[PDB]
Formats: structure tokens, C-alpha cells, sequence
């Protein structure tokens, strides 16, 4: 399995050089299902929050993107209440040269810099675009409530 | 002349305008206030979409009228 | 004569395997990028359409 070779390689690279901002690995015996955390970025309203993600590598990874979803509730225009993430590299802009590490980095950038013009959750996108402070407040409150 | 622009999110913006201000101008004020490009703004008054080249007065928008802003978002 | 990785499988590019160079000049293992290009026209690295 290319997927498994690659998932293992990525895992080994993570163990060799762990990131600061994230952690990830397989759930028990399941190499295709990972849990991950990402830190709410500093200077975002998610700061201080630890956000848990569930990652499912498809069996034709890396030719198809990993499914990545938040399990921690988060208030964000590109992440809905099921934790689906609307992030181009997880859908149409996937490349097999991307790695879970890069995905987590893009997710972290997505937290820092939402894409409210391509939202998953229009209500939040709208608030983000017209009342950033409210968005910041709510996202902070949700961070405090769910991710801390 | 004060007019209000109520966003879909319920936030109301007070704009200082003149009856001769174009919808384009109002959009520019919203851009100025909110950072929202005019091309993302749909402005509606009293069930009518406001067209860029028309003026506030062409729509009988008077002081204390509330226009509605709806942003154009992709999905 | 490099330890450069095939960005798809993350193994050495210069292992036994056939490599394929795309028109953007990015190189991958043939097997690796073939499987990608069967479903995408885009170089995995630079996203330039190969066609
Ligand atoms: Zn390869
Ligand atoms: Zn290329």
C-alpha cells in the first residue's frame, strides 16, 4: 500500500521532527485514522485553544486528500458544526505532494486567516466580514468554551 | 441625511449620505466603514435591489431609511 | 546524485524506480506521478497543468 507507506513515512518524520503547534498520530491500530491537535494560532481569536482533529487517510492517499475534520467545536466561517473544513487543499487543490504536516499548517493558517468569501458557514463569514470584533468575541468565547 | 444599512447579521451601520448619492457611493461608504468591496455588496431597500448607477432619491430612500446589505459569497 | 525525495511517496527519487519528469521539470517516480496524473492534469508540486 502506497497509502500506508506514505502514512508511515509521514508519521516517522513527525516523530523525528515533531512540530510545535500540532500533534498527530494514528488512533490505536488504525494507521488510516489519525487524531491531531492544532493550536489556536497566536493573534487569532482561537489563541490558547487546542483543537482536536480527526483525520482519515483514504486508501488511495496521497492521491486523494485526507479527510480532516475538527472534533473540537470551533467558530469559524470555513468550519462547520460537524467540523468539516472548507479548505481548498482538502478538496479541489489537493496535491499528493502535500502531507499531513502541510495540511495542519494550512488549517492553522485557515484559523489565523479565515476565508469568509468562500465560507462553509455563511452566517459566520458574514459576521467576520462586517463585524470582525463580534466574530473575534464569539470565536474567543467558543475557544474558551470548547478548546481550553 | 442619515441612513441605516442593516446587515443580514443584524448589525446596523449609520451612514451619512445625501439624497443624490449613488448606490455606488453608498457601497463605497460601506467599503470605507466595513472594508467590504462594493462588488460584494447587494443593497436592498424596501424589497428592491438598489442598482449602482441609481441614486438614493430614485428609490425614495429618505433620512432614517434602512437599506439592507447582503454580501455576495461563493460556495 | 541526490537524496531528493519523490514528493508523492516521500522515498528517494533516485532509488531503482523509473522517474518521470513533467514539462515543468518536476520529477517524481513514474509510478507515483502516473497515479496522480491519471486523475489530475496538475503537477503535484507547482500545480502547472501538464497539458
Ligand atoms: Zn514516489
Ligand atoms: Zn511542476
Amino acid at each position: 500500500s502506497m497509502a500506508l507507506k506514505r502514512i508511515h513515512k509521514e508519521l516517522n518524520d513527525l516523530a523525528r521532527d515533531p512540530p510545535a503547534q500540532s500533534s498527530a498520530g494514528p488512533v490505536g491500530d488504525d494507521m488510516f485514522h489519525w487524531q491531531a491537535t492544532i493550536m489556536g494560532p497566536n493573534d487569532s481569536p482561537y489563541q490558547g485553544g487546542v483543537f482536536f482533529l480527526t483525520i482519515h487517510f483514504p486508501t488511495d492517499y496521497p492521491f486523494k486528500p485526507p479527510k480532516v475534520a475538527f472534533t473540537t467545536r470551533i467558530y469559524h466561517p470555513n468550519i462547520n458544526s460537524n467540523g468539516s473544513i472548507k479548505l481548498d487543499i482538502l478538496r479541489s487543490q489537493w496535491s499528493p505532494a502535500l502531507t499531513i504536516s502541510k495540511v495542519l499548517l494550512s488549517i492553522s493558517s485557515l484559523l489565523s486567516d479565515p476565508n469568509p468569501d468562500d465560507p462553509l458557514v455563511p452566517e459566520i463569514a458574514r459576521i467576520y466580514k462586517t463585524d470582525r470584533e463580534k466574530y473575534n468575541r464569539i470565536a474567543r468565547e467558543w475557544t474558551q468554551k470548547y478548546a481550553m | 441625511m442619515q441612513i441605516f444599512v442593516k446587515t443580514l447579521t443584524g448589525k446596523t451601520i449609520t451612514l451619512e449620505v445625501e439624497p443624490s448619492d449613488t448606490i455606488e457611493n453608498v457601497k463605497a461608504k460601506i467599503q470605507d466603514k466595513e472594508g467590504i468591496p462594493p462588488d460584494q455588496q447587494r443593497l436592498i431597500f424596501a424589497g428592491k435591489q438598489l442598482e449602482d448607477g441609481r441614486t438614493l432619491s430614485d428609490y425614495n430612500i429618505q433620512k432614517e431609511s434602512t437599506l439592507h446589505l447582503v454580501l455576495r459569497l461563493r460556495g | 546524485d541526490t537524496d531528493e525525495k519523490c514528493t508523492i511517496c516521500l522515498s528517494m527519487l533516485e532509488d531503482g524506480e523509473d522517474v518521470r519528469r513533467l514539462p515543468c521539470a518536476h520529477l517524481f517516480h513514474q509510478l507515483c506521478v502516473d497515479q496522480w496524473l491519471a486523475m489530475s492534469k496538475k503537477c503535484p508540486i507547482c500545480r502547472v497543468d501538464i497539458e
